[PDB]
């Protein structure tokens, strides 16, 4: 292997099949990442309405 | 007695179709009048979930 | 799904007269012709029976022919008669004679092509061709000799469609003429060969009707022909209207017919009750049943009890449940239980329909395929051997050219049907 | 005849309906 | 998170009606003329991803397609109020029947209509981001859902591969009948099912029946009727994917769970608190009573007698307000009883599932208002008495080729017939094999 | 012809009758070299 | 900047029509040439100049001309509505067809009118600073626009030199046809064409009436729908001169990225939202989705079907609301599809162009409304088999010189017909060989 460290080359060439943290380039691994980035706004809107009432001022 | 007659789809799911509200309409009915509806949604354009505030 | 209709002779075009009018009434068309029904579920299946001319109009897909034209006068001076499209009226110069001979080979070789032309121009301008209904006596001359011409014909050209005929058979009694027994055998042994399904009355089963059932002091052709309009259309129901469980004649006839040789049925209709009498009957699901297996409403002379079911069939119109349906019809086969042929474990297939008939709040039509038949086709053996055996009247189908050998084949053909049924009704499992 | 699959001449098809069907409304 | 239901012909549609019928009146999916113009509950959320996708101007779309090969039954769905909701190129028919033919529906008319299929079953596929599984529904009895079936459930099988499909199917009740030519095609179907399906849920007419007599008061019972109550079933299943709970039950869970060995996949399914409106007012319905309640033989929604078998495997799900102590307490009894038995190398038997969301009730339904529920699928050595009485009423027919012509007419060999029956005789062989103890002399 | 209508069928990408020529659902794919891995490891003063 | 448009014959007069309906419509120019009086948005800008050229006082003239041998069409502009827009100079009308004869056109009778057109040809180029090619509209099925497209053409291609010369051709269809000669013509149009062109476009009225059928809902279609939708493809393509964008492509960038060797420039054509509005307001239509729409052959305006061919190059172009990352993540999705393929020597097989004005909306038209769109231009092999089936009939008809008389009496040599067809030979067998799997690598 060309590579200095040979388990991380071998590691990449294996396929994958997990598409949830933002990591492939497919359509589907896009719009997950976009569906979590989404929810973690409106979960931070939600808990800030129902606890934080002084954030605004 | 047997002037109405409906099938048993129209009796049980949709018994409160009225004859208006099917594909096949004579050619001389007003169609402005019909208020507009050609597609299912959660809430009728509502603003309380629509509106983004800021 | 449409049907094409072909009306031949006599028997057929009366009784087509009445049946376009009992259909043209259940869909609303008016006698000029123009829709004026109130509700789209008439107007959805009208494609099924009527082609549609510009600016509402609807004209009846039948073809009407006949060789002399004073019933084809009687029919277009009825009162439904206008609708019928003029061109489709093909008519000849001499009569059948009451002869099959010269029907089926002068005049129908005269004529055929014209008939042919006809219905093929009908059926290829449909975008999916069902099978077609040909109404007909058996015992005449032009409707046997020029309706299995046809037949024939119609076999050649489209053999992949369903083929279904109706025919009126002779009373063993009645005769209304002395050479039936030729004309009847000839004519079964070309209709066993070309018909997918062929559906039988006897008159006489239809004067018992009228008399027993419904008490009728002064019974007419209209009544008998109203009836046979009544299961025509009844058997066509579940084709052109919803229901809960649909049936087509193809599904029927797969469902129906074990052997390709067996395909003859008897026919009945059951909330028939006379008029006057307090008492009402077709009130609930055991009533028509019970009605629809009594002799009494059976259209055949052979009665039952002296045969085997080996299927029938039962569609149902109107608003029911389909338990009472079911128990109904095992509670039937279990009690009843010598008359069903034993190796087949459900004989009767049930079909239930949403729109009833007009002027009845619920309605059945019974099919039933019986062995009984055989016992007609042995009195018109016998007939025909009785007559055969002594030249009897053999000299005008000779003359018209018939060789002798298409009789006597056409005899052993039938004694083989007979033979057919025979072994398939006494037939054990051992 | 033309030596030719016999001198039967098949008439044409007029409307030939497909399979997806547009759920608008129709009319008479 | 998203399923596609695929129905074909007429008993799946007819189903489906009811089905989607219950999913717009749980989730809250309206009109959009007819404002709702009274309170609602208002919370925006995502359970309606499972089964509808969103165009961005917020209109709902479900995830469904039907199959038929005759028009009239989806002439009728493009004709109602309905109509609004499906896209037309869902909604799929055909010209002509299969007129109970098993050959005609997967040699002849089947091979036409099936490219468009699996066309639009890619257009739902490619719009889904963590697609679980399919639901079919369909019947074996009849010719176009075997053929069919059989035929685009094998192309699945090859172009989709791993993913899981869940089959809810109506079989030929063991002494009501429709048709006559009913064993040939469900033994026929039977074969096809067997190598490509994950789980398959078995259904009689005649024990839903029976239930809704005598549970519910109903001296007339309609398709309607039964067509409710496995939408009910049908929903209580795919509940855990849609609502908060405390223990889920992801689709994959019920395959690790209940299929030892991967032709052991036939399952039975039934529903506790069937019950009418004037006995619900009469009665507290606690844990323990409907706990007792689904294993007894009245409960049940297949006509087969579970006391003649061995249990393999059973899945509760408990929708409502129950809490995990009284589950546990209730499985305790169950399994003190000695009219239950469960083959010796299963010692743990059972999976739980509860879920906070209470079975809905629809404005013209029949079912009372419960605030618990629970369904059970079980896996069971009594079903190969079905398959028993199936083969001999074919060997009865076959002993004289009573309707083999059709068949072979339509293009089919007449050595299928042995082939199937024999491979169905295997799966009898494999169900008396694997119920037999493992017991050693020593 | 199957569809009704057309000239001729449209050909189809999606899938295919030959088990060898038609496109997998699940296609399974390579993950990106940075992602994995460990990395350099830093200490701070304690 | 500048683009001057030849219209030949009917096809290519009618097609005209709708093109110049479209651009006035999106440039706002009224049909008599002058602009809205009571519009005030003051911010007059140029983008109109690719296509019209200012007088002084403000009226619009466009940069095209009109080519015919028979009066009737020419005739049908000059009184129609547009009757001002064009100078009367630009509308130029022989005396008598070319009845279907190329020899007709091309040797006795366009001969006398060719020299009027280069005229108006000059003193169009003269009215220019950046002249950068030329479109032409003309169908190879008819006498006059085989021959005097190809005469024109030739002189065109002497006269002006390197300019480039863009073609958008109606080849004939497989089997829909017209006219008996038509066999001929296009052989004898596709010998000039092969040296006098830099791309050519294949349109097939078949694949426009079945993506008019399928997709759109239009029962009973006429020309108008086929040229409505050739003029919006023109538009696609000429947009990225007129509007501003994030990746512009210009006319000189097609000719160098499509064409890998000096023959193979016969490209197909596709463009993606043919939609009803009925389907259009049930479906989102995201990038990915009109993506990977446009790789099915239901889009495609010519009938050819591609899973016989491999791709070279591929070049897209995206108008209206599209960000480059999903443009990305749609091309590395097509690429990575398996019955999608591309030759081994083109390994990078695509070009993208993604400008901001979206696509026009015409009042009587049938495309519903939408916010983006995508047309591809592909150089496939596919194209070979298209040649093979002309080339036969043209064996049938030529093997017993059906009718040659009338070419032979109106000036033409046997031997070209034998000449032309070699010349389409070689054409196949360049198509054969540039295909070839080259091994040398293994
Ligand atoms: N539970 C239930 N069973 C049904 C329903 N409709 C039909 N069945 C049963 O299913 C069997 C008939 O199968 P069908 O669905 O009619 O067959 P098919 O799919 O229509 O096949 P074709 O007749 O060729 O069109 C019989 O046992 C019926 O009792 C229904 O709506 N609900
Ligand atoms: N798409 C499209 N094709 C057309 C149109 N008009 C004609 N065609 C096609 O083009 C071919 C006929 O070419 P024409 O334009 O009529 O030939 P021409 O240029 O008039 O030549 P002459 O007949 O000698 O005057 C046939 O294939 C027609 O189908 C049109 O308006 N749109
Ligand atoms: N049911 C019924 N039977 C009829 C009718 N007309 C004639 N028949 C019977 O048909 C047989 C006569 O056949 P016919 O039609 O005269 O033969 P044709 O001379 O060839 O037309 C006899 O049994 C008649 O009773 C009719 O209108 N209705
Ligand atoms: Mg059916
Ligand atoms: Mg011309």
């Amino acid at each position: 292997c060309p590579s200095v460290t040979p388990q991380l080359y071998e590691k990449s060439h294996k396929p994958s099949v997990t598409v949830g943290m933002g990591m492939k380039g497919s359509a589907a691994s896009t719009a997950c990442w976009r569906d979590q980035v989404d929810k973690e706004e409106q979960l931070h809107a939600i808990w800030a309405k129902r606890y934080d009432r002084r954030s605004n001022a | 007695v047997l002037n109405c007659r409906p099938t048993t789809y129209r009796r049980d799911y949709i018994p409160t179709a009225q004859p208006n509200e099917y594909r096949t309409l004579s050619h001389k009915t007003n169609l402005q009048d019909m208020p507009p509806s050609f597609a299912y949604s959660t809430y009728a354009l509502d603003d309380p979930r629509r509106i983004i505030k800021y | 799904r449409e049907i094409v209709c072909v009306q031949a002779g006599q028997c057929g075009n009366q009784i087509g007269s009445k049946f376009w009018e009992v259909i043209s009434d259940e869909h609303g068309v008016d006698p000029t012709g123009t829709y004026q029904g109130d509700s789209d579920l008439q107007l959805e299946r009208i494609n099924v029976y009527f082609d549609e001319a510009t600016g509402g109009r609807y004209v009846p897909r039948s073809v009407l022919i006949d060789l002399e034209p004073g019933t084809m006068d009687s029919v277009r001076a009825g009162p439904y008669g206008q609708i019928f499209r003029p061109d489709n009226f093909i008519f000849g110069q001499s009569g059948a004679g009451n002869n099959w001979a010269k029907g089926h080979y002068t005049e129908g070789a005269e004529l055929i092509d014209s008939v042919l032309d006809v219905c093929c121009k009908e059926a290829e301008s449909c975008d999916c061709l069902q099978g077609f209904q040909i109404c007909h006596s058996l015992g005449g001359g032009t409707g046997s000799g020029m309706g299995t011409l046809l037949i024939s014909k119609l076999r050649e050209q489209y053999p992949d469609r369903i083929m279904m005929t109706f025919s009126i058979i002779p009373s063993p009694k009645v005769s209304d003429t002395v050479v039936e027994p030729y004309n009847t055998t000839l004519s079964v042994h070309q209709l066993v060969e070309n018909s997918d399904e062929s559906m039988c009355i006897d008159n006489e089963a239809l004067y018992d009707i009228c008399f027993r059932t419904l008490k009728l002091t002064t019974p007419t052709f209209g009544d008998l022909n109203h009836l046979v309009s009544a299961v025509v259309s009844g058997v066509t129901c579940c084709l052109r209207f919803p229901g809960q469980l649909n049936s087509d004649l193809r599904k029927l006839a797969v469902n129906l017919v074990p052997f390709p040789r067996l395909h003859f049925f008897m026919m009945g209709f059951a909330p028939l009750t006379s008029r006057g009498s307090q008492q009402y009957r077709g009130l609930s699901v055991p009533e028509l049943t019970q009605q629809m297996f009594d002799a009494k409403n059976m259209m055949q002379a052979a009665d039952p009890r002296h045969g085997r079911y080996l299927t029938a069939s039962a569609l149902f119109r109107g608003r029911m449940s389909t338990k009472e349906v079911d128990e109904q019809m095992l509670n039937v086969q279990n009690k009843n239980s010598s008359y069903f042929i034993e190796w087949i474990p459900n004989n009767i297939k049930s079909s239930v329909c949403d729109i009833p008939p007009k002027g009845l709040k619920m309605a059945v039509t019974f099919i039933g395929n019986n062995t009984c038949i055989q016992e007609m086709f042995r009195r018109v053996g016998e007939q025909f051997t009785l007559m055969f055996r002594r030249k009897a009247f053999l000299h005008w189908y000779t003359g018209e050219g018939m060789d002798e050998m298409e009789f006597t084949e056409a005899e052993s053909n039938m004694n083989d049907l007979v033979s057919e049924y025979q072994q398939y009704q006494d037939a054990t499992i051992e | 005849p033309p030596k030719g699959a016999t001198g039967v001449w098949k008439p044409n098809t007029f409307e030939c309906t497909s399979v997806v069907q547009s759920c608008l409304r129709r009319f008479y | 998170r998203e399923a596609i239901c695929i129905h074909i012909g007429q008993a799946g549609c007819q189903v489906g009606n009811a089905c989607w019928e219950l999913f717009c009146l749980e989730h809250g999916i309206q009109p959009d003329g007819a404002m709702p113009s009274d309170k609602t509950i208002g919370v925006e959320d995502d359970a309606f991803n499972t089964f509808f996708s969103e165009t961005g101007a917020g209109k709902h779309v479900p995830r469904a397609v039907f199959l038929d090969l005759e028009p009239t039954v989806v002439d009728e769905v493009r004709t109602g109020t309905y109509r609004q909701l499906f896209h037309p190129e869902q909604l799929i028919s055909g010209k002509e029947d299969a007129a109970n033919n098993y050959a005609r529906g997967h040699y002849t008319i089947g091979k036409e209509i099936v490219d468009l299929c699996l066309d639009r079953i890619r257009k739902l596929a490619d719009n889904c981001t963590g697609l679980q599984g399919f639901l079919v529904y369909h019947a074996v009895g009849g010719g176009t859902g075997s053929g069919l079936g059989a035929l685009l459930l094998e192309r699945l099988s090859v172009d989709y591969g791993k993913k899981s499909k869940l089959g809810y199917t109506v079989y030929p009740s063991p002494q009501v009948s429709t048709a006559v030519v009913e064993p040939y095609n469900s033994v026929l179907s039977t074969h096809s099912l067997l190598e490509h399906t994950d789980v398959a849920a078995m259904l009689d007419n005649e024990a839903i029946y029976d239930l809704t007599r005598r549970n519910l008061d109903i001296e007339r019972p309609t398709y309607t009727n039964l067509n409710r109550l496995i939408g009910q079933v049908v929903s209580s299943l795919t509940a855990s994917l849609r609502f908060d709970g405390a223990l889920n039950v992801d689709l994959t869970e019920f395959q690790t769970n209940l299929v030892p060995y991967p032709r052991i996949h036939f399952v039975l399914t039934s529903y506790a608190p069937v019950i009418s409106a004037e006995k619900a007012y009469h009665e507290q319905l606690s844990v323990s009573e409907i706990s007792n309640a689904v294993f007894e033989p009245a409960s049940m929604m297949t006509k087969c007698d579970p006391r003649h078998g061995k249990y393999m495997a059973c899945c509760l799900m408990y929708r409502g307000d129950v809490v995990p102590k009284d589950v546990n307490a209730a499985v305790a009894t169950i399994k003190t009883k000695r009219t239950i038995q469960f083959v010796d190398w299963s010692p743990t038997g059972f999976k739980c599932g509860i879920n906070y969301q209470p079975p809905t009730v629809v404005p013209g339904g029949d079912l009372a208002k419960v605030q618990r529920a629970v369904c059970m699928i079980a896996n069971s050595t009594a079903i190969a008495e079905v398959f028993a009485r199936i083969d001999h009423k074919f060997d009865l027919m076959y002993s004289k080729r009573a309707f083999v012509h059709w068949y072979v007419g339509e293009g089919m060999e007449e050595g299928e017939f042995s082939e199937a029956r024999e491979d169905l005789a295997a799966l009898e062989k494999d169900y008396e094999e694997v119920g037999a103890e493992s017991a050693d002399m020593d | 012809s199957a569809f009704g209508g057309l000239f001729s069928d449209p050909p189809l990408v999606s899938t295919d009758i030959d088990p060898k020529k038609t496109d997998p659902y699940d296609k399974m794919d390579t993950i990106p070299s940075r992602y994995l891995g460990k990395g350099m490891s830093i200490g701070r003063c304690p």
